[PDB]
């Protein structure tokens, strides 16, 4: 029950490396009090977070946001890792209901750029 | 009068076979009268999407329309523009190129 809510997303999964174009269609937001927080319940005590990179010029007409994926904590993993993503207000740290997101391994040694 | 425009698109290229799903941010549009269109020199294709697929008049989730020449063997760039159903008014076209294979 809140003022924040994630509705759509051209993508629900990306690479553990991070830095990929992801379109999020949301509810009411102000280009300077909103953030795309990714997290994961460590399960033992602590927790993990990572925030989507995006300038306020990216938060289109208050109901959309284009952003980049925050490199997952452990970049080295041979098995997909499932986390969560939620919108959050810097002011009252109000939080949108969470949606699931999948982090998967970086291509077998990406350095196959041809050298 | 009310210049409809497209702020950006999540993709710049896709399969010339179409059916691919994209997102586009744009200035207010009435979910009823509005439609995305791909065009070239002699061709025009209306993208597929439903009223429900327009998000608070600022974005539209739609599927790229199959190209005319489903056999091109070279990157065919075309124009992408909004266009109300009523008055026919468009929007500055965006560059979207279809891919071979």
């Amino acid at each position: 029950a809140s003022n924040l809510k994630i509705v759509r997303m051209d993508r629900t999964a990306g690479c553990v490396t991070g830095g990929e174009e992801i379109y999020l269609l949301c509810d009411k937001v102000q280009k300077d009090d909103i953030q795309i927080r990714f997290y994961e319940e460590e399960e033992n005590g602590g927790v993990w977070e990572g925030f989507g990179d995006f300038s306020p010029t990216d938060v289109h007409r208050q109901f959309a946001i284009v952003f980049k994926t925050p490199k997952y904590k452990d970049v080295n993993i041979t098995k997909p890792a499932s986390v969560f993503v939620q919108l959050r207000r810097k002011s009252d740290l109000e939080t949108s209901e969470p949606k699931p997101f999948l982090y998967y391994p970086e291509i077998k040694d990406k350095e196959e750029v041809q050298r | 009068t009310s210049e409809l425009r497209i702020c950006r698109i999540n993709k710049e290229s896709g399969p010339c076979t179409g059916g691919e799903e994209l997102y586009l941010l744009c200035d207010k549009v009435q979910k009823e009268d509005i439609s995305v269109v791909f065009s070239t020199a002699s061709w025009e294709g209306r993208a597929d999407f439903s009223q429900a697929d327009v998000h608070r008049q600022i974005a539209i989730v739609f599927k790229t329309p199959p190209y005319e020449d489903l056999e091109i063997s070279e990157p065919v760039t075309v124009n992408v523009f909004l266009q109300r159903l009523t008055d026919g008014v468009c929007s500055e076209p965006l560059p979207f190129t279809y891919l071979p294979r």
